[PDB]
RNA sequence: UUGGCACCUCGAUGUCGGCUCAUCGCAUCCUGGGGCUGUAGUCGGUCCCAAGGGUUGGGCUGUUCGCCCAUUAAAGCGGUACGCGAGCUGGGUUCAGAACGUCGUGAGACAGUUCGGUCCCUAUCCGUCGUGGGCGUAGGAAAUUUGAGAGGAGCUGUCCUUAGUACGAGAGGACCGGGAUGGACAUACCUCUGGUGUACCAGUUGUCGUGCCAACGGCAUAGCUGGGUAGCUAUGUGUGGACGGGAUAAGUGCUGAAAGCAUCUAAGCAUGAAGCCCCCCUCAAGAUGAGAUUUCCCAACUUCGGUUAUAAGAUCCCUCAAAGAUGAUGAGGUUAAUAGGUUCGAGGUGGAAGCAUGGUGACAUGUGGAGCUGACGAAUACUAAUCGAUCGAAGACUUAAU
């Protein structure tokens, strides 16, 4: 695996943040290798999702950041009611895949590819 | 550790000869006919 | 095939006569020691410390005080140097390897049964 | 005499007769098929080549060494073969027992014969004075400022030059290594695998060409 | 494995209650023993009496290193502790009560008053 | 070595010991071959040939040296700016402080002691260790190669047998060869024993937070503690220096005369060493002499090639690791298992959650070797290697066979 030029608590905190912030938003901009590793991540945590039972609920707390969203008509839910209740039933029946990654050309400050993780 | 003499004009233009950047992997894109960089997306339309 | 070789070449060589048991148990072991007149047995005793990785390769370890002096013995589970095996009595540990008993002895080296 | 292509799977131990924990590399040994006789007179020096493996045929449009080229294609094709992955070939061995096109078996060796597995180191990467070349290194304490680094390089004024051979730091591994004296403890004829009492060298999945002991 | 400056204790009532270690015989260059190696050393603890006494320079034989060895069928044999015995330069020991398991490497060292005066071979 | 001379260096050539790394001579310390002896063999002494390899760990001093304690087959002598400080130390010595003894009325002094006392430098060139690109090898390519050369190894102990034999009043005691095991050292590898394993498992303290109990997250060296997969590793596992040729050294001869004898010599022809050459391991056609084998590609405009673009072949680009600083090498790019995910498994950890039972409680038991599980094995196109683009031959003269 990567470590992404940081230490170890650092990067189990971008990476989980990460992982959240895509739940939120269904497709984020970022860099390839932070990508090519919250891709696993995000899988990961959409499969603790296609069971729904109680104890993968609570093992996948232990990733998502708790966070609310503003669903249409003032609606409010948690990034865990989100992935066991509108990602669940998405991919009921597909058997990977979960995202796809789109690169992009390099960033201006730095020479970064940056790339598209969207939820797919 | 310094320099004991000068580098002549002959010399620094040889070492630089393979210090030079490469032409972007650059592809036509199928929808609009702009250039795109390989396996990127796009800017001009937004096209795989 | 490119994977199961490995134990498809091991697998006339594995035993199956021997026991299911865990750490922390006080097994006799039988061994067949060939002296230089014949192949007499003789047996050992002992509580089992650890055990690893599966194949010919596993390994476990035994225990046991001599003299006041702690041995600990260290066999493949498929040596065909073992005649027999008995696990002579159960153990309740909470733990996969017992290094933690090299530093005891006595009562404080205590078991419970089952 | 005897000389098969292989590949390494990986080290295992065997318990022989009389009870003994022999440690063993197997080495898969498949479809290996003569593909030259070179002749004195044809080409100066009598062998036989061998390949081993099997690649994908030639396609159109291939981007990998998966399938084979024309150029390759034809090689293999002149000895009723299929696109092989490496060829290597064998001098010891003597040409007029075996024709082109045969295959070699595994089964060429018997149980207790003397070999030599000669294959290809694993690779370490750009590598220190003292891995690459066992120096001892200096102290760590007592105000030190000489960890790793190898020492003196040279003399002085005479021999105002580092002289050639001087184990400098570089890049370990990637070097042909022959291993003598090793035997066979089985030959399986179905799975296809030689069994060699010892260690070869190389990665998993590398390639070793056991042959008969020269000594 | 037991180099020089290594403190032993002694598996005999020959007088030495504990002993360290100066070479390892069988080699120039040679650093460390296992079970069946004899070593040159000499003792720092007595006992009051005895016929080895403080001091005194001696061969010895070692027995049951907590390094342990392997045996030829992948069978391990580690102790608690190192331990050595004192030897008349005949293989033969010097007290006759020797404490203590043995290791059965012993045997072939032709250490066989050793091994003849043992609570356990193994 | 102690000196003599004052020839280069005072617009600076760091000086002694130790550490790291060596390299070369041989007037050889061990090992190999011999002549001998006031050599019965083991013993020793002497001289000759021999430099291939090897030629310890400590106590004491800043010490080189030397002495001492244990070993070893031996613990060799020297050169290399008394090798090596832009590689290291800085104990001694040689700045300023201080102090004792001595000399000086005194300031101070002593190569008399003593305690303390700042070791800077980002490597341009040559050199050296690795690693790329260009071009040449009379076409363009993919693979296998011979070996001109070059490098690496090269050490040796003990035991048993012959044999208690030869030889010995005895005491003692092989030569040869033929077996067996070591030491040191070099290599390759992780199956075993171990180490490490900061995205594996588990227990636990303080504190903050997800309202709350229960569950969990952040911080405290990864908070700590017990384990531990892959990888990487030694102290761990195998292997190696085994034979055997050819020419020799001191030496030993054979036939043999000058010199009808002799005599190793002059013709010739023998034997003889860890030494030389080969043998064994590795690199090697930039070996500009550029070598060899097999295969693949083969047209059609010219207005005359100083020709397109294309073959065969690669690369760009992208998924990767058995490879890696980068670039290279190697496994793959949909006609696809290259990597991710999913499913199953190995190995690791050790009895998840929620329930029900029992306890006042701290807890325990069954579900259920359960739950979790980074790299390890397999299957599956679910996701990404979609699209595309660039480079790449048409084969010279001369003479002889044809
Ligand atoms: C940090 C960067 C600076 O470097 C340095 O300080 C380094 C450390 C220095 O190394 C050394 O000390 N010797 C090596 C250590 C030798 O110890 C033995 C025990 C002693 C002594 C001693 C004797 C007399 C006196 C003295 O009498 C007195 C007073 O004051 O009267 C003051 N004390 C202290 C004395 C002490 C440099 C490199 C030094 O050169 C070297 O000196 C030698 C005299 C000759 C050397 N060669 C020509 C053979 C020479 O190579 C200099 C002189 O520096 C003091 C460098 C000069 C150019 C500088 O001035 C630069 C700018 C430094 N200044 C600074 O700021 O940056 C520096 C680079
Ligand atoms: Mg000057």
């Amino acid at each position: 695996y990567r470590k992404l030029g940081r230490t170890s608590d650092q990067r189990k905190a971008m990476l989980r943040d990460l992982a959240t912030s895509l739940i939120i938003s269904e497709r984020i901009e970022t860099t390839e290798a932070r990508a090519k590793e919250v891709r696993s991540v995000v899988e990961k945590l959409i499969t603790l999702g296609k069971k729904g039972d109680l104890a993968s609920r609570r093992n996948a707390a232990k990733t998502l950041r708790n966070v609310e969203i503003l669903n249409e008509d003032e609606t409010t839910q948690t990034a865990l009611q989100k992935l066991f209740g509108e990602i669940a039933e998405r991919y009921t029946e597909r058997q990977g895949g979960y995202t796809r990654i789109l690169k992009q050309g390099p960033r201006r400050g730095d020479g970064a590819e940056s790339v598209i993780i969207e939820l797919v | 550790a310094v320099p004991k003499r000068r580098t002549s004009k002959t010399r620094k233009n040889k070492r630089r000869t393979h210090f030079k950047i490469s032409v972007p992997g650059m592809t036509e894109c199928p929808n609009c006919g702009e250039y795109k960089l390989s396996h990127r997306v796009c800017k001009n339309c937004g096209s795989y | 095939t490119n994977h199961k070789l490995i134990e498809a070449v091991t697998k006339s060589q594995l035993r199956t006569d021997l026991p299911s048991f865990r750490p922390g148990d006080t097994l006799r072991v039988h061994v067949r020691i060939i002296e230089g007149t014949r192949e007499r047995i003789q047996v050992f005793e002992g509580v089992v410390i650890k055990r690893r990785g599966g194949g010919v390769s596993e390994t476990f370890t035994v225990r046991k005080i001599s003299s006041g002096v702690g041995v600990e013995r260290t066999f493949p589970l498929h040596t065909p140097k073992i005649e027999k095996i008995e696990v002579k009595r159960r153990g309740k540990v909470r733990r996969a390897k017992l290094y933690y008993l090299r530093s005891l002895r006595g009562k404080a080296a205590r078991i419970q049964e089952i | 005499t005897k000389g098969i292509l292989g590949r390494k799977i990986g080290m295992t131990q065997v318990f022989g007769e009389n009870g003994e924990l022999i440690p063993v590399t197997v080495v898969e040994a498949k479809e290996n098929v003569v593909l030259q006789k070179k002749t004195v007179e044809v080409d100066g020096y009598n062998a036989i080549q061998v390949g081993f493996e099997d690649k994908k045929a030639y396609k159109k449009d291939a981007k990998s060494n998966k399938y084979a080229n024309k150029p390759a294609e034809g090689h293999a094709k002149k000895a009723d073969a299929a696109p092989k992955r490496f060829i290597r070939e064998f001098r010891n061995v003597d040409v007029d027992a075996y024709e082109v096109g045969q295959e070699v078996s595994v089964d060429t060796f018997v149980a207790g014969d003397v070999i030599d597995v000669t294959g290809v180191s694993k690779g370490k990467g750009f590598q220190g004075a003292i891995k690459r070349h066992g120096q001892s290194r200096g102290p760590m304490s007592h105000g030190s400022h000489f960890h790793r680094a190898p020492g003196s390089v040279g003399m002085a004024s005479d021999a105002s030059r580092v002289f050639k051979g001087q184990k400098m730091p570089g890049r370990m591994g990637g070097n042909t290594v022959t291993v003598q004296n090793l035997e066979v403890v089985q030959v399986d004829t179905e799975n296809k695998v030689i069994l060699v009492k010892g260690n070869v060298p190389g990665p998993k999945k590398g390639l070793v060409e056991i042959r008969t002991s020269i000594k | 494995m037991i180099q020089q400056e290594t403190r032993l204790k002694v598996a005999d009532n020959s007088g030495a209650r504990e002993v360290l270690t100066i070479k390892v015989l069988g080699g120039s260059g040679r650093k460390t023993a296992n079970i069946g190696d004899v070593i040159v050393c000499t003792v720092k603890n007595a006992t009051p009496g005895g016929v080895v006494k403080k001091g005194d320079v001696v061969k010895a034989v070692i027995v049951r290193t907590k390094s342990g060895v392997r045996r030829n069928d992948g069978s391990y044999i580690k102790f608690d502790e190192n331990a050595c015995v004192i030897i008349r330069d005949d293989k033969g020991p010097r007290g006759t009560r020797i404490f203590g398991p043995v290791a059965r490497e012993l045997r072939e060292g032709n250490f066989m008053k050793i091994v003849s005066l043992a609570p356990e071979v193994l």
